[PDB]
RNA sequence: AAUGGGUAAUUAUAGCGAGCUAGAAAGCCAAAG
RNA sequence: ACGGAAACGCUUUCUAGCUCGCUAUAAUUACCCA
């Protein structure tokens, strides 16, 4: 049997949102005790149209009133005294801060998005999203796959050309295929009640400061242990989960001159075994080939929202201490992962 | 109301019948409605297409009912989606959805939408 | 002699698989891979194609001494089990790989899930302009059982090649275990545990004591 | 009366070359799962036999509980076929022989 | 317009007067259309080319009101697409079904398309 | 500065689209007479 | 007191064999607006 597996095992420094896509708007959650409810919103309009309430509901919606307390929906359990609490949907702790540290701004959270989560609720990491992990990590120390992944001339810096990494039929040919050649399985779903909220807090280099976002992403807890059981099957992929141990390191090393310099020091997490970016907040330069993507990444920003000073503002959150973030007032990295491997 | 020969042509006329930014001429007459919030709009009826499919009428309608929250709600957020629904009458072909054949047909009709407003710019 | 045995086996799914399905019609901002389903029930299935498309080809490494480059190349172990086009006695051959259908429909409605088929947002990143490309795929949840049928054909010359055929097919169903079903499998999408390999007889007369043993090793 | 649009399914299907890794797709139409079809038979009784009546039937039954374990036409050694035989009757439509000592084989 | 005697040769010529790309000479005068944006069209149309032989015609025209979605839904995405369904008057074709026997032949017309593109090139 | 808010983009991309084996045999009849 | 009378184009026969809907793909990017 080729088949060598291993044992990714994955611990958060920084808190990691993934997937899912959705987002609840600002008028789908309940904030009354320390926690976040969630309700399901199918069963909450039915149980309120039962109490002749969704006349003034629609006209809650529409009602955009100052001290925003008010307008986050505990308010319209507060007014129109409704304390059943039985409602579809779930509840999470709060991260403690999760706000700009005003008291009476609490609950002003607007919009989360939602962690990837399967169909009995309870969230996982996929192991596709950890597999686009380990790509960008395969695909930047290896120099071969970083020479030409060019623009093709058909496009304005478009794309990596998809070919740079031999993958096809190739009809008449063999079937190498090496990223095939790693399986990825999913992580076991883990419990919800390790989910935090965190909220993105974008510190800029040449204004120094840190102006929050209202951008939530339900995301894991700090200090958590994630296994996926990543199998091989060919020499030529045996090698490379085995070389993590060299090229996760000299990512990092690679990544932290290029962009992590420049900006100031105490905001960086320290590794404590071989690092990772995963999904969702980890800047736009560890989800590509970094040192292909100066001219090309700043191309798509004419806006009103763009991406001034060449590299992006590094992305931070706030997020309770534990055992790290070496500097004071809680700047975790949005996907400071780390793993280490051993083969079963 | 949308019958089944006509829901695309009504759509196809409620784009065009929907205002542009005469003003600020960068690549002009483009719309005040942008792309990313009438995906929020589909986002809620495509979850309904394909559990019409699957599920029965009498378990959707606690969902079907939840549309004309939040296409009241996104209405009143920007003045953009609140165009939308009173072009494209669709607060009037919400409130008469009553079984599967319907449901698949609104939630064809936002499809209608979203196709036409890619095409016209 | 004439008898059929029967392989009443359960598969349990872990990170449950993606079996595509075309549906053109299916939506614009939403499933554009279904999974298979019962047209009348509208459930995830595994059809028997699938079983039987890894079982050749994952034993296409353990029980073929030459490359096979096609079926029909096989080592005769694998085609009297499966079946060849070229060959003259092994045409018809000896596996009837049954269906699968969603057996726990209660246990699933007993916890807390809404539908059968989960929808995964997935997200072709582009390594240059780190651009998007956003795909709903549909799987089967995590989970999900199935009813494995297999049945097992014993004509007038299997005189004891029944128990060299059951050391195939306890290779290729422990190594279904390390493969994926079909689907993605790179990326989770795969894994399952055969539960209660049990055989059985259905027609004729074979003693099956002495089969229940390497099934359950 | 249930779900059902089409009664005929469409499952896409294909087969994957062993070097080469290559797809060859395949769209093959299948009737849907549960179907059921109205099957008759005529036994006729020539006089030829006089006492070979109650022992067809027992090839009969027999060849009717084969097709439950075989798969009654078509790909079916990849999962398709599989006819199940339901509510068998045994009923004489002209002459007159007794069906009701016999419809105690069919059960 | 289609008729039954020419809507080959209609096709015929709606390929060749497609466009090439006349630059990137590697393998040169290609389509900017691929073919997998093509078997995304006939996906549309081969699924009731079936249903037409099956069913009525006074149950499909839920589905021929779709195809008006998807080949406008299409065309907006890309550019290629965009300008097939311009030399291939199919949105002029599509609203011109009414019955079985021009739904079937609008079907042939789409594997038409398909026919040639493999052909040349 | 507070405070009220999110905003835009992507919605699958590239392929394969079936391949091979069988294409009517044996009787009647005719032949052998 | 019809080149007519009498005469089943009939019996036997699985549309069948073999075939993974598969291959690659992080729900992600930008950070501002009033």
């Amino acid at each position: 049997n080729d088949y060598r597996t291993f044992k990714l095992s994955l611990l958060t420094l920084a808190p990691i949102h993934i997937g899912n896509g959705e987002k609840y708007t600002s008028r789908e959650f309940i904030y009354e005790n320390k926690k976040f409810y969630f309700p399901d919103m199918g069963k909450f309009y039915n149980k309120m149209v039962e109490k002749r309430l969704a006349e003034k509901f629609e006209a809650f919606l529409i009602q955009t009133r100052p001290n925003a307390r008010n307008n986050r929906l505990i308010s319209f359990l507060n007014d129109n005294r409704i304390a059943e609490r039985s409602f579809g949907g779930y509840s999470i702790s709060e991260t403690g801060l999760e706000s700009d540290k005003n008291p009476n701004s609490a609950g002003a959270i607007n919009e989360v998005n939602k962690f990837i989560r399967d169909a009995f609720g309870n969230p996982y990491i996929p192991g596709s999203s950890l597999k686009g992990a380990i790509r960008t990590i395969l695909m930047n120390t290896t120099p071969k796959w970083n020479n030409e992944n060019a623009v093709n001339d058909f496009g304005r810096f478009p794309k990596e050309n998809k070919n740079l990494i031999p993958w096809g039929p190739k009809k008449g040919k063999e079937y190498d295929d090496l990223f095939n050649a790693i399986r990825v399985s999913d992580s076991k779903p883990f419990d919800n009640k390790s989910l935090i909220l965190v909220q993105k807090w974008d510190y800029s280099a040449k204004t120094n400061k840190a102006k929050p976002l209202p951008l939530y992403r339900e995301s894991i807890s700090p200090l958590t242990k994630i296994e996926f059981e990543i199998t091989t099957t060919t020499d030529e992929a045996g090698r490379l989960i085995e070389e993590l141990g060299k090229r996760a390191q000299a990512f990092y090393k690679d990544y932290k001159a290029f962009f992590l310099s420049e900006f100031p020091d105490d905001k960086i997490q320290a590794n404590l075994q071989y690092p990772i970016y995963l999904g969702a907040g980890s800047g736009a330069w560890t989800k590509t080939l970094f040192k292909q993507a100066d001219g090309i990444l700043q191309r798509r920003y004419s806006r009103m929202k763009t991406k001034m000073v060449k590299k992006g503002v590094l992305k931070l959150t706030k997020a309770p201490l534990k055992t790290l973030v070496k500097n004071h007032e809680s700047f975790y990295e949005m996907g400071k992962a780390n793993f280490m491997i051993k083969e079963i | 109301i949308l019958t089944d020969e006509n829901y695309v042509d009504i759509a196809e006329k409620a784009i065009l019948k929907l205002e542009r930014n005469t003003r600020n001429r960068k690549n002009p007459d483009a719309f005040f409605l942008t792309t990313s919030k009438l995906r929020n709009l589909l986002s809620l009826t495509s979850t309904l297409f394909d559990e019409s499919k699957v599920k029965e009428y009498d378990a959707l309608l606690d969902r079907i009912a939840y549309l004309r929250v939040q296409f009241v709600y996104q209405a009143g957020r920007e003045i953009a989606v609140k165009d939308l629904i009173e072009k494209a009458q669709i607060l009037e072909a919400l409130k008469e959805i009553k079984d599967r054949e319907t449901l698949q047909r609104f939630c064809r009709y936002m499809e209608a939408l979203v196709a036409y407003f890619k095409f016209y710019g | 002699t004439f008898a059929k045995i029967k392989f009443s086996a359960q598969i349990r799914l872990e990170t449950g698989l993606h079996i595509g399905g075309s549906d053109a019609f299916a939506a614009i901002g939403a499933i554009n891979s279904p999974v298979i389903k019962d047209p009348i029930t509208n459930l995830p299935i595994i059809p028997g194609s699938s079983l039987k498309g890894k079982m050749r080809t994952l034993l296409a490494k353990v029980y073929n001494e030459k490359v096979a480059e096609k079926p029909s190349d096989d080592s005769d172990i694998l085609s009297r089990l499966f079946g060849n086009s070229k060959d003259k006695r092994f045409k018809m051959g000896r596996l009837i790989f049954r269906d699968a259908f969603l057996s726990n429909a209660d246990e699933l409605d007993s916890l807390g899930v809404r539908s059968y088929t989960e929808v995964k947002f997935e997200n072709t990143i582009d390594r240059i302009t780190a651009e998007a490309n956003p795909r709903q795929i549909e799987r089967a949840i995590r989970n999900s059982t199935f009813d494995f049928e297999l049945i097992y054909e014993i004509t007038d010359e299997n005189e004891n090649q029944v128990e060299e055929d059951f050391k195939v097919i306890r290779d290729g169903l422990k190594l279904l275990e390390l493969d994926y079903l079909g689907g993605s499998g790179s990326r989770g999408y795969g894994k399952v545990a055969f539960e209660n390999l049990k055989a059985t007889t259905v027609f004729g007369n074979y003693d099956v004591k002495t089969l229940n043993e390497l099934l359950t090793a």
